[PDB]
């Protein structure tokens, strides 16, 4: 129960970050990939990671009523099951892009 | 830290470690035992 | 050299202070 | 919250801005947990500003840069590759959230309850002092990076001249 | 006994005869200071004896 | 309540007689009334009135306090000790170019600068540090302001971590000792600062004949 | 004072320092009046930074007056003072100059949706004029401090 | 404010129709006008012999400032903004004019006496100021309008 809730929350969260990475990977071609993380100074990552961590833990800029409509319970679980299926679809997709950058 | 200074510090540490502390511990043990 | 460190001022003031305190404390209590 | 841990002799209960008068319990527990961890990190930060001036690690963080080439201070941040810094954050972040390499049964001594609160106030007091120390270390280091010898104290660890 | 002006002044300084701290008191702190004094006396003896040679300390007659 | 009970275990026990029994405790009651002269009141200000006498106690305390600061002010300034930088950047007044002499420092310092010193004293005297009639004379620092206070039974700490409570009558550490030492150093500096003024008026040396 | 106008979802009852804690109702109305009046000037300050560029006014030339903090030295100090006291006529005594007498509409549910909208547009303007005053003053002492024009919007 | 030389001085009908609640507002308006005027009289004669040491604005020393109304335009307006606003904090809030030491513990009988010459000293000072900035303004526009060319006639 208690352990399953942590696995449940991690499954959703891992599926999310994979989704924003995919859309976040096509805007740059419209400083490319893993070559970019070394190009940006680590002081830049210190500011950005902690800003994500504020949203991740406290919900500073990521917990608002505009993102949670009332809707209805019949399609809520239908959309929430859809949240995982798209999350998994982006999850298995992601590894091929990082392995493409001169890896196995 | 010159070798003579290090030798003095080692001598003080050695005297406390293998003379003062073992004799005191033995005295405490035989005093509580007897 | 005789005027160094105030001259004779501190020994004169110091000796006068000791003599005045002894005379102040010399009297009986009541 | 006057009758809590952290009240010590020179000041007593220190709260001049009133940041704890109208707060609840759970924010105070978060405040003390923040104070304890801010102090613990600042205590290690003070140690981490002095030890590399004496001894360095022999290997390499990354194949490009070794430990000895890394300049001590805020100049260290840009010298080491950014991918290495991101791995350290999540490594100590795993111990921060879960405690993968912490919460061990050894290293947590059980003591007298009054002795335990005394050592806990000592832990807070050292952390509070090191938090003040980390501000001076960072202020002297960062300003000396922008303008070399801005304040005129040149050396990184100004108060310990025997290191240099 | 005679009461004098200075005697009345100095009276509280001699008014605590026989007052002790119960038990061992501060003997543990005193033993630490005695032990530190013993180590300090050995240091300055061995410096004078040239059994401890320091870095920039030369035990010989100095100038100025 | 939390983190305070370690003091009671670290507190040293009460002093006893050497035999084992409890120790029997077995003129100078007012601050400023001490061994050498006792109550030295040639003008009998205490006989003028209780309100008039309380005024003179606060008046001696205040006069003595500024005199101690004034004496220490000249002694460092006449020695050549200076703050680093400019006293007046608009007037090109470095601290090094301000004379150590009392009249020299009184004249060279700009009147706009002297106003700022005076207005700080006016602000302290009129609003911030007012004498409370209920409070003791000279107790003008309000609560909340960080001030070194020595209440009866305050804690001091020894080498092993043991705690001793200091009564008011303790030598060098009690409240009455520090209260008396403030009045007397104030009285001595009151004669000192006036003597340094007149000696410098006559000779130009505040600490004449020293120097 | 949680149950009062100005509470809006991102911050809620924003009071970290606790300046509204343990104050009487007269001080909060005073705080509210200072909240409103500071805001109202800041909206007009934002307007008074862009509109004196395109439109000018008819012993100092109105067009030659540089917009921003440089206007203070250009206008005579005596000429500045009767403007200051004229605003005080509408401030203390309330002798309305922008209007004749003042004709405000009152709609019950819109009153909550206007008064709350009034102070927070002013709150945003107060946050905005800090940048507007910073860029003008820092560039005046050092021409091209950040190497930018006077107004970040490009329609001038 | 009734003084023995004159009586209820009101020639233009400014106290009968108007109510007594707002008549107190003219009383503060009269007292504050006189208090400004009283300080302006002494404040007009002091800068002749003594001036402040430094500068008031960058490039504007205290010494090379005309004592009259030309000092208004000599000091920059932002300098005037700081001075006017600090005065208004005392004027409205009573920031630096509310200390209890400025309210002496006086018995009744000499109190309403002392308030009587307070507005009376300010009353002549209002007219005395009205001559001070008059002769200053005439001589500032055109030099030597009146026979005398001195700001203070004494
Ligand atoms: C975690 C998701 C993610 C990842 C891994 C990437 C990948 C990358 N992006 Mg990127 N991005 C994302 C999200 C992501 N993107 C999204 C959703 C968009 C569409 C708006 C973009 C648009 C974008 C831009 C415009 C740029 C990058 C850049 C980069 C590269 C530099 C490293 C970096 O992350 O800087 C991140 C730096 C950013 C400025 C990220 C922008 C994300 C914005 C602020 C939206 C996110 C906030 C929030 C979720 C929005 C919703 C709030 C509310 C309105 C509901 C790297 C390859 C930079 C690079 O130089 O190109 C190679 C660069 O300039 N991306
Ligand atoms: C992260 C830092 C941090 C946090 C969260 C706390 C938290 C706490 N402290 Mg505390 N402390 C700290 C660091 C901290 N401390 C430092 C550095 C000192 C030395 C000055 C102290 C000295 C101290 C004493 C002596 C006592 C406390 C007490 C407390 C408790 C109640 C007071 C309160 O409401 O705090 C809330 C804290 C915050 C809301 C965070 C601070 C935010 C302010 C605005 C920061 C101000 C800027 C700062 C000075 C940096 C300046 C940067 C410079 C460039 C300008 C609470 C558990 C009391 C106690 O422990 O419990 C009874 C107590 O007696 N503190
Ligand atoms: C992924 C890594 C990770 C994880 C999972 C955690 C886990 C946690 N931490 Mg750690 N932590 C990390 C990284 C991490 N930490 C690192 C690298 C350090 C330094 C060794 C710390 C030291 C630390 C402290 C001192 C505290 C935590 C707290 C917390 C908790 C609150 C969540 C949070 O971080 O707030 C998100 C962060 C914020 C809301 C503040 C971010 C802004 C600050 C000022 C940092 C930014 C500094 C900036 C980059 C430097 C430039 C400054 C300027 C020029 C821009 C959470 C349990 C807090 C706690 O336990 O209770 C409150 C707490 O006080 N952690
Ligand atoms: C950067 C990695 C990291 C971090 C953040 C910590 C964090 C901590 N550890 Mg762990 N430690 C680590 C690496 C780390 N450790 C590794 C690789 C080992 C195995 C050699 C250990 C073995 C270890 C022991 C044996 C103990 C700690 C203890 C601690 C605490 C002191 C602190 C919370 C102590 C503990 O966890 O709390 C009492 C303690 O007794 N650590
Ligand atoms: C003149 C400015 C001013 C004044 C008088 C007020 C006053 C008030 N605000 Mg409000 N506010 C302001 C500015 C102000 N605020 C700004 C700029 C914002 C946008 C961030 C807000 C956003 C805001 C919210 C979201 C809420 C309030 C609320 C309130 C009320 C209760 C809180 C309080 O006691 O504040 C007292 C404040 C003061 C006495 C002024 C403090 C000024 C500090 C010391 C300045 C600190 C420095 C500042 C950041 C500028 C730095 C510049 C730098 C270059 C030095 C009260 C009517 C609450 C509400 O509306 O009513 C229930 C509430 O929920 N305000
Ligand atoms: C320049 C601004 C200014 C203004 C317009 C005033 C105005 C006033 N003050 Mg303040 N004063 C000021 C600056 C000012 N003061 C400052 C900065 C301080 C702190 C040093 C004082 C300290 C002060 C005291 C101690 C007293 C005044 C008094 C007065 C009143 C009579 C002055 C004679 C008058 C209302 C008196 C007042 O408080 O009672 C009416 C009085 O006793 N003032
Ligand atoms: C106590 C103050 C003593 C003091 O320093 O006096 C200052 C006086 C200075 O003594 C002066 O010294 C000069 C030579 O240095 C000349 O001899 C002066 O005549 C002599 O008065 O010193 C002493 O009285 C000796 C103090 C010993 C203690
Ligand atoms: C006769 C009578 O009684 O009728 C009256 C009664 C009644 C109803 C009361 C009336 C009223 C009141 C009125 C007129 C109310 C008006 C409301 C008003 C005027 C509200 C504006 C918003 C300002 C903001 C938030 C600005 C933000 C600006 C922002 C976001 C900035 O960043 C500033 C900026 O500079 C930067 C930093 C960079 C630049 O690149 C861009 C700009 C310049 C934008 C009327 C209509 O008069 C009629
Ligand atoms: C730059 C850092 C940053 C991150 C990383 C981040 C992330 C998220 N934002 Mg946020 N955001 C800002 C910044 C950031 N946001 C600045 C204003 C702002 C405004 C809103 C509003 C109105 C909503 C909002 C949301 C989310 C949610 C998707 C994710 C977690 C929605 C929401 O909270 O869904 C429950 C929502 O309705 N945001
Ligand atoms: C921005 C700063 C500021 C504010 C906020 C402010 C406020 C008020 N002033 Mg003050 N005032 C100045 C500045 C400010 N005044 C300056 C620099 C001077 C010297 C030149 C000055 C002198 C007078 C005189 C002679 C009188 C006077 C009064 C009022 C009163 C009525 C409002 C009004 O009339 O404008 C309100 C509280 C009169 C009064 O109380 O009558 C009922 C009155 O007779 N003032
Ligand atoms: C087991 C899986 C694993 C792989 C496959 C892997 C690989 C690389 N790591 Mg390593 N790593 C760990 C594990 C793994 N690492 C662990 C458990 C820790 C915590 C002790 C850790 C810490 C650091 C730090 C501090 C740095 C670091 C680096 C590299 C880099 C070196 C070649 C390169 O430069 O690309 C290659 C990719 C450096 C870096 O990223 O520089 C850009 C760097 O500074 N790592």
């Amino acid at each position: 129960e208690e352990t399953f809730a942590q696995y449940r929350t991690a499954e959703l969260k891992h599926g999310r970050v994979a989704q924003l990475c995919v859309i976040g990977y096509i805007v740059p071609e419209i400083p490319n990939g893993v070559a970019a993380i070394n190009a940006i100074p680590a002081l830049g990552w210190f500011q950005m990671v902690f800003l994500i961590g504020a949203v991740d833990y406290w919900g500073f800029l990521g917990d608002f009523e505009a993102g949670k409509p009332d809707l209805a319970p019949e399609e809520l679980e239908k959309r929430k099951l859809q949240e995982l299926q798209h999350g998994r679809l982006a999850m298995l997709a992601v590894l091929e892009l990082l392995r493409h950058d001169s890896q196995n | 830290m010159t070798p003579s200074l290090s030798a003095f510090l080692s001598s003080v540490i050695l005297a406390v470690v293998i003379i003062v502390i073992p004799i005191g511990a033995a005295l405490v043990f035989v005093s509580t035992s007897d | 050299n005789a005027g160094d460190f105030g001259g004779y001022t501190i020994p004169i003031i110091g000796l006068g202070l000791i003599g005045a305190t002894i005379a102040l404390l010399a009297g009986p209590v009541d | 919250y006057e009758n809590e841990l952290g009240v010590i002799e020179p000041t007593g209960f220190f709260d001049p801005l009133g940041l704890s008068a109208n707060i609840d319990e759970e924010t105070f527990a978060q405040y003390r947990t923040a104070e304890l961890k801010h102090g613990r990190v600042a205590q290690l930060c003070v140690i981490g500003y002095v030890v590399p001036e004496i001894y360095r690690f022999p290997g390499e963080i990354a194949p490009g840069v070794a430990f000895a080439d890394i300049p001590n201070g805020v100049a260290a941040i840009n010298a080491i590759p950014s991918l290495g810094w991101l791995q350290m954050i999540f490594f100590i972040g795993a111990v921060d959230y879960w405690g993968v390499l912490g919460d061990f049964d050894i290293g947590k001594p059980k003591l007298d309850p009054d002795e335990l609160e005394k050592r806990q106030v000592q832990e807070l007091q050292h952390g509070r002092l090191a938090m003040i120390a980390t501000l001076e270390l960072l202020r002297h280091d960062s300003q000396n990076l922008v303008t070399p010898g801005f304040d005129g104290l040149d050396t990184l660890i100004t108060g310990l001249p025997f290191l240099y | 006994a005679l009461r004098t002006r200075l005697g009345e002044i100095l009276r509280p300084l001699n008014a605590e005869y026989g007052k002790v701290a119960p038990g061992w008191g501060t003997t543990s702190v005193m033993g630490v200071f005695m032990a530190l004094f013993l180590v300090f006396l050995v240091i300055i003896l061995q410096i004078y004896n040239s059994s401890i040679i320091l870095e920039n300390v030369d035990v010989d007659w100095v100038t100025v | 309540a939390k983190g305070r009970g370690w003091l009671q275990k670290a507190r040293i026990a009460d002093e006893i007689d050497v035999t084992g029994s409890q120790y029997v405790n077995v003129q100078y009651d007012e601050i400023g009334v001490l061994p050498p002269l006792g109550r030295w009141d040639p003008l009998n200000i205490k006989g003028q009135g209780e309100a008039r006498y309380r005024r003179f106690v606060e008046m001696e305390i205040k006069h003595g306090r500024m005199a101690m600061a004034a004496v220490l002010g000249v002694l460092t300034t006449y020695s050549g000790i200076r703050f680093p930088g400019y006293l007046s950047k608009t007037l090109d007044l470095k601290f090094e170019d301000v004379p150590g002499t009392m009249i020299g420092s009184w004249a060279t310092v700009p009147v706009t600068g002297w106003i700022q010193i005076v207005l700080f004293v006016v602000l302290l005297e009129a609003s911030w540090w007012k004498q409370d009639p209920a409070k003791a004379p000279g107790d003008v620092v309000p609560e909340g302001v960080w001030w070194a206070r020595y209440p009866d039974g305050y804690s001091i700490f020894l080498g092993d971590g043991s705690v001793k409570t200091v009564a008011e009558d303790e030598l060098f550490l009690g409240k009455t000792w520090k209260l008396n030492a403030e009045r007397n150093n104030g009285r001595a500096a009151m004669m000192g600062i006036t003597g340094m003024y007149v000696h410098e008026l006559l000779t130009g040396n505040p600490v004449y004949p020293l120097g």
